């Protein structure tokens, strides 16, 4: 869950 | 509107192309100076994402991309039968002949069928110049081989009037066979029909299952029967006897076409099937003809790229549906769809699609259904009022051999018939290793009417067979602790009867003449005999326990050891070396012997 | 009301997965229905998922394939989805989207309503006050269903729950005939059935069976085969509930809605969430599954001042027979009561395989009573349950204690066990038992013992009923 | 018992099938009736087109509505070829009122090459500068919209109120 | 062929972990090699991983360290990894990247081959049937290997899998020794051995054993010690397999491949993937592991019109002895079963500590029979497997209860298990057995029971070989 969240956040840039 | 693009980017099998806005989803393109076939999978503005089918090594930035306005398609015409194909329908045999080489050159471009072989055409002889015709109408016949006469028909969604029909004679797919004139326009046609793979061919109407499917494994045939036009799935980490199942169904069935699609197969395994299946043969009308005449094969080894794995299953079922539309009965066998789902998971992961559970995209279930639900019995479009059907036998390789995985759960939730295979029984070598407890099939009730009209005896015998086997299972679950000390007389009869059912009539030896195939009537006879001796033994013990001088299993074994031996030896009544009359009379005479012996012990 | 001409756009800034992004749309709103027309002429519907300034996003219902950038029309409606409800829909058959499929005509709408429905005021709830009969003796006698109770039916893959559902459909009704049949002729009962996530064989079987029972004049039917678009899965229930609402509270009827395979609903909702890029919740299912199932289940009960009611009987399957799986857990929390089916009983060739030992109820105490039924119900139920539990555990005892050490009363308990499983539970697909027949069979099974063993029955009713 | 069960159940299937078919025929007749009414309304409007004096007012209103709808810097209007003189006066009247109503200035044009199909009853269609956004406002589309929005009232008038409708909401 | 001069750049947009990003590249080519000239004067190498517009990316085989943003140069070759190959490779030792380490000269190129490997038309594959004798009665006789097979050996930390491998390569041969001595003598095996992530002790041990046997002339090595750069593991097996294909289909020699410590290979893939921030898979591994392992393992088999063959035998270690770990799962799924060096047998000083029960060998079923090995092979194997399974079942039931409820037959089965672990499995570091002797031992073990209790073996074989 967390690592997917971090991908999601990274994709915002 | 342009015709050339460029390769902006590359990353693994997924590239990005620029300068193309006159394109849409899921068309074909050609990539690089090797002309690799790719498909559009996403769009954004002017740019797009392509998935290339072959290896991508060495493709540079700035290569051309030649678009083509056509989605993925599968050619369909004479010669399709008796051949081997890859995921995109590319004849491997023709390649090996052409190159005379050992490898697959990158970007070979050869027509899927032949273009230089002449067949013998015979028009339908019922349509003259000016007659109206709609789609799906048969208008000719071509002799594919001794066993199958490949029917020719117009594609759906097409109609007009007749203009010209070639007389019967030698023609080939290059020239024009038919000529038609629609109201306002005119068009010509040839033997070859091209069809989009991810599209369901139309039908007139769908019908209920109405006749069982013949097989050689009495397991799952009297226990969990599968019906003509039916759906099921063979789980198991590997094809544990699965190849034998397809082989036997070919050797013994009312089917007409046999499409085995391999996917993620091991190299030596497909080497096995390609070596052995073509040399298998079968008498049809007293003449031995190879099974290749009624078989098509779509190989795809494990080293094949991802998109080919995705495409193989769809092209296979398109072929099957077309043959079903031809007015035949069809049977297909998938192979290792779990790796297909894994391949889909990968290609989803590369595209940055948010996974759901264990990495599997959520929409896998929808795709999974979109595959299996194509099966069923139908009335077909066209004047001839022909009839056909198609029955798919899946293949699930569960990770860990259980129901935890999403794929096995999802396929379990939509398949009509489940054929769970025990791991422990697979370790016991009482093959076939069918659980008989975690399995089911929703075709009992329909087949009840069938088995009443023809046999009038099978249903109660079968139900009692399940009850006795299950009571044995429950008593097994009970006796584990007390060490069988509390086995009473009735418990002993039940235990022995179901143990005999296990040993003699729930396992076959596929390498022997008396076991490779058991028909329906033979199964019914053996089951009738089982229920017979159970009934008589229970009646005798009950009557004697109520009245006087109770009868226990010891006197039963003593007096009728011959009857029980004969009952175990029914298994060896070789139909290969003996006729039906002898074996049926044997079953009846052993039943009468059992009757006489029980009368003697009464 | 609405009088403006509709817009249409030829703008496509991109496509991805089951979504289509465009822009330059004037004053878009959320949940607006959108039509589409492809180059080849096909027509497809859709809905608006995202809206941000002049950017818009639309999830195409029928599935995205072959949508060009420049040659694509996209008409807008400017209204949220609205159902054409109408009393005359009974006797019809529809698909998920509401398009008829029985060769019939488009519904001449009697009124338009919001698909989502509106929450019902807790102030205007009315407690249930009377039972119903489903046609199953095992269910009515042992586990009453009130008017407005929400009783699910847990099953698993490989069981004949669908046959039970069809049986319930073709025999559901009322028992007001206690006093007289003349006053019973005033019947105002109907059934709405929502088959969803169903394979083809079962869909055909349902259609055929419903047509065979001859009572299609009061049955609405909604079908959503597993082929149809996955989003239509989560729109079928809303249509069914809106219809049930309109019939219940605008025609003062007594409707019984039966939902099928809520696991498929959960899976479709999961797929919608994952496509919508939202963060996953527990077990991969979204967090607000509780709220969603709440807004589906909570549309029922009774309304003060309206002569009508809505009763819910959802069905669902438990993956791996796991009782702690989230779907059954949340379903149990929101709803009242539960009914089980057990693998072993089906595996004993007993139909319907209804396992009453773990089956409960929540409103049985108040659903039944003098007047609406006989005075001899609750005690009979308690006695049957107690006798059966004694019999089963006693069979477990005799399994090792040996049948020789058993008392004669022990044989009576075994006799009760075998007869109860032979006659009370087993009914057969068409044996339409009423409540009164069910209690008759219950008393007959109780007659085996003397009233002295029957220690849950009051002596006052013993002097009346036991010596029959 | 087996035989009597079989024959009675069979008789029931045919009886039920007949009842279903009959009700379906009733509903089919209803549908053909309402569609005929719609066609007649279409014919009536087609006939009422020909009175030019009110047709000018109607065209004026349609054009103004569409201008309000689109609201773009560049605009193009398309009509039937034989309707050019009327639409020209319509836009001549329409531009200033819109300008003062939106506090803006727009560029409006009319093509002289593309025309609507003659089979259309009448009306106008509108496009933006890039011809990417359009708002078709013909009498056919507006007829369809109004009829669909109103079908409940049409039923209420043409077949009486529902027998069992006890409330309105 | 290319004749143009190469390019060189100095624009380093950055470096991130083991990667380097360049800018202003004219027409980058996917997966081309580059050379990095560092300020101090040494040289390194890398491979292009992804390209996009003018940007490029590259991974350094030798590890990034001391790279300056300005003074570094990066030369592009404009060609994927073409490696030289020749028959002269034999009797040599090379490092991970191919540069020699036995003080010898650089490679001389008889031919250049594509590292990736053009796959073979699966039509033209021969199905193997011939047998490879190894002398280990645990493998031979129960899960016997055949030529052309792909059989792994799973093991774990603490077990002597390496010595077992060294013994396996020691005594390779065929089973058809019955013909003339000249007929059996000409057959020999080239050897290819590729260590990935091993310490010095394993390397020196394998070298020493290969010198001792004197077979160094037909042995080629690729050592990659644990202190070497990590990234070059992803190419090490590919070089070995390319050389193997050359020796198979260009020199017509039968060769045996051995890959070791594939766990480290998976680790290297994990590292490169986590560097690129790709969307990951189970346990952190990339989702595409199965595809890559398919590319690596399917380089084996025989070819029509040829005579050479590839017989591949990888090994790997088991994290925490968990069979369901993704690496061994995928290895079982791609390849053809398992040998399963078991830990508990090693805990009882058993060598080779192999549990026959989970060992699987698909091709063994048809690689045996009359003429090939003997008419009397299969039933011995199947029966012995069944007896082992039942014996372990008896041990479990004894653990549950004990001797009190058991009987004589359980004591017999436990005695059978004891003597089977004494006589069949345990061999010794040099014990060279023969297949016929192995079947003799199998029958000597089978004689412990009566012929009647056996079910798998037909009476036909017992009438000829049971009595003695």
């Amino acid at each position: 869950f967390y690592r997917l969240k971090k991908i999601q956040e990274k994709k915002k840039i | 509107e342009s015709t050339f693009g460029y390769v902006h980017g590359v990353s693994g099998p997924v590239v990005t192309a620029c300068d193309m806005a006159g394109a849409a989803m899921y068309e074909l393109v050609r990539v690089g100076h090797s002309e690799l076939v790719g498909e559009i999978i996403r769009l954004e503005g002017d740019m797009a994402t392509i998935q290339v089918y072959e290896e991508t090594s060495g493709v540079s930035v700035g290569d051309p991309v030649l678009r083509t306005g056509k989605p993925l398609s599968v050619e369909l015409g004479p010669g399709i039968m008796g051949a081997i194909f890859d995921g995109i329908q590319r004849p491997l045999s023709d390649i090996s002949s052409q190159t005379q080489s050992i490898y697959i050159p990158r970007g070979v471009n050869v027509s899927a069928l032949s273009r230089d072989i002449k067949w013998e055409f015979i028009p339908s002889k019922n349509l003259r110049v000016g007659s109206h015709i709609t789609g799906g109408d048969i208008y000719g016949i071509v002799n594919e081989n001794s066993l199958i006469k490949h029917k020719i028909m117009l594609p759906p969604r097409n109609r007009g009037s007749v203009t010209y029909i070639a007389p019967p004679g030698n023609y080939d797919a290059s020239d024009v066979v038919l000529e038609l004139e629609f109201e306002g326009v005119k068009e010509k046609f040839s033997m070859v029909q091209v069809w989009p793979v991810r599209q369901v061919r139309p039908v007139t109407e769908k019908l209920p299952a109405n006749h069982p499917l013949l097989t050689g494994q009495r397991v799952l045939d009297a226990l969990f029967p599968c019906v003509q036009g039916g759906t099921t799935a063979i789980p198991g980490a590997f094809g544990c006897g699965k190849t034998v199942i397809s082989q036997s169904l070919s050797k013994y069935s009312n089917s007409d076409v046999i499409i085995y699609v391999g996917c993620g197969e091991r190299g030596n395994e497909m080497s096995e099937v390609l070596r052995d299946f073509p040399e298998l043969t079968m008498e049809v009308d007293g003449k031995v003809e190879s099974i290749m005449k009624r078989t098509a094969l779509v190989a795809n080894t494990s080293n094949m790229p991802v998109a080919a794995r995705e495409a193989s299953i769809y092209t296979g079922i398109t072929l099957s549906e077309y043959f079903r539309d031809m007015g035949y009965h069809v049977s297909m066998m998938a192979d290792s769809t779990s790796r297909w789902a894994e391949a889909l998971r990968e290609i989803s992961g590369r595209l940055a699609e948010m996974p759901a559970d264990s990495g599997y995209p959520a929409y896998l279930g929808a795709r999974l259904a979109s595959f299996y639900e194509r099966a069923g019995r139908v009335k077909c479009l066209g004047n001839p009022e022909r009839e056909g059907s198609v029955s798919i036998v899946g293949a699930v390789s569960p990770p860990g051999g259980d129901f935890s995985d999403p794929v096995t759960s999802a396929t379990l939730g939509i398949v009509q018939v489940f054929w769970g295979l025990d791991k422990k029984l697979a370790q016991r070598k009482h093959f076939p290793s069918v659980n008989w407890l975690i399995s089911y099939s929703k075709y009992m009730r329909a087949l009840d009417e069938y088995y009443d009209k023809h046999f009038t005896e099978f249903v109660p015998l079968r139900t009692k067979a399940k009850e006795i086997l299950q009571e044995e299972e429950d008593l097994a679950e009970i006796v584990q602790l007390v060490g069988k000390a509390s086995l009473a007389e009735t418990d002993k009869i039940t235990l022995e009867v179901a143990k005999l059912i296990k040993d003699d009539f729930l396992q076959q030896n596929g390498y022997t003449p008396y076991d490779r195939f058991c028909p329906f009537y033979k199964t019914v006879g053996m089951l009738s005999n089982m229920i017979s001796f159970y009934d008589m033994a229970r009646r005798a013990v009950e009557t004697t326990a109520q009245s006087d001088n109770k009868i226990t299993w010891s006197i039963i074994r003593e007096h009728m050891g011959e009857i029980l031996y004969k009952l175990s030896s029914m298994k060896f009544k070789d139909p290969v070396k003996d006729g039906e009359a002898k074996i049926k009379a044997d079953y009846a005479q052993l039943l009468e012997d059992m009757q006489n012996a029980f009368r003697s012990l009464e | 009301y609405l009088s403006q001409p509709r817009l249409t756009y030829k703008t496509v800034s991109g496509v991805n997965g089951p979504l289509v992004i465009l822009d330059h749309v004037k004053f878009p709103r959320y949940a607006e229905i959108v039509h589409l027309t492809l180059p080849d002429g096909t027509k497809r519907s859709g809905q608006v998922l995202e809206v941000s300034g002049s950017k818009a996003v639309v999830q195409v219902f029928e599935g995205t394939s072959g949508i060009d950038a420049k040659k694509t029309s996209c008409e807008f409606t400017g209204d949220i989805l609205r159902t054409p409800v109408s009393e005359d829909m009974l006797g019809r058959v529809f698909n998920g989207s509401g398009k008829p499929i029985d060769r019939g005509p488009v519904v001449l709408a009697e009124d338009f309503l919001d698909i989502m429905g509106q929450p019902i005021n807790p102030q205007c709830r009315i407690y249930p006050e009377e039972m119903i009969q489903t046609g199953i003796s095992a269910i009515d006698g042992m586990n009453s269903i009130a008017r407005g109770q929400k009783i699910p039916i847990f099953s698993a893959a490989g069981l004949p729950h669908n046959e039970i559902a069809a049986q319930i459909c073709r025999q559901a009704g009322l028992v007001k005939k206690s006093k007289d049949v003349v006053d019973y002729s005033e019947e105002n009962f109907a059934i709405v059935f929502a088959a969803m996530g169903v394979n083809m064989e079962t869909a055909r079987f349902f259609k055929s069976d419903f047509e065979e029972n001859g009572s299609m004049d009061n049955v609405c039917l909604f079908l959503n085969l597993a082929n149809d678009p996955t989003i239509e899965r989560i729109i079928t229930p809303r249509l069914a509930l809106t219809t049930a609402e309109f019939l219940a509270y605008q025609c003062e009827k007594h409707v019984l809605v039966i939902l099928t395979d809520m696991s498929s609903y959960a899976e479709a909702l999961r797929e919608v969430s994952a496509a919508r890029e939202e963060v996953p919740g527990r077990r991969g299912f979204p967090g607000y599954m509780y709220t969603d199932l709440a807004t589906i289940y909570e549309r029922a009960g009774r309304v003060e001042g309206r002569n009508g009611s809505i009763t819910q009987i959802p069905i669902l399957t438990m993956p791996n027979d796991d009782i702690t799986h989230p779907i059954p857990d949340l379903t149990g929390y929101i709803t009242e009561g539960q009914i089980y089916v057990d693998r072993q009983l089906h595996n004993r060739q007993i139909y319907p395989p209804i396992n009453v030992l773990p089956s409960l109820s929540r409103l049985m105490k108040s659903a039944i009573g003098e007047g609406m039924t006989r005075k001899d119900h609750a005690d009979v139920s308690n006695q049957l349950y107690a006798c059966y539990a004694i019999g089963k555990d006693v069979q477990a005892m005799k399994a090792v204690v040996g049948e020789e050490a058993l008392t004669s009363d022990d044989l009576l308990y075994l006799e009760f066990l075998q007869k109860f499983e032979k006659n009370f539970i087993t009914q057969g697909p068409y044996e339409n038992r009423t409540v009164y027949e069910t209690l008759d069979i219950g008393w007959q099974l109780l007659r085996i013992f003397p009233k002295e063993m029957l220690k849950r029955i009051p002596q006052s009713t013993l002097s009346e009923f036991y010596p029959r | 018992e087996k035989k009597e069960k079989q024959i009675e159940q069979q008789k029931k299937i045919q009886m039920s099938n007949l009842m279903n078919q009959a009700r379906l025929k009733v509903l089919r007749a209803r549908d053909d009736l309402i569609t005929d009414l719609l066609n007649e309304a279409k014919q009536r409007l087609s006939k009422v087109v020909k009175d030019t004096t009110r047709y000018q007012v109607l065209l004026d209103g349609l054009v103004l509505q569409g201008l309000y709808q689109l609201l773009e810097p560049r605009m193009i209007v398309r009509c039937r070829k034989q309707d050019f003189p009327l639409v020209k006066a319509a836009v001549q009247k329409a531009i200033p009122m819109y300008k003062i109503a939106t506090k803006k200035d727009v560029d409006v044009q009319i093509d002289q090459e593309a025309y609507l199909p003659e089979e259309i009853a009448g009306g106008v269609e509108i496009y933006n500068g890039d011809r990417k956004i359009k708002v078709s406002n013909t009498l056919e589309s507006r007829l369809d919209l109004i009829a669909q929005q109103m079908m409940p009232e049409v039923r209420g008038a043409l077949f009486g109120a529902n027998a069992n409708r006890k409330f309105l909401d």
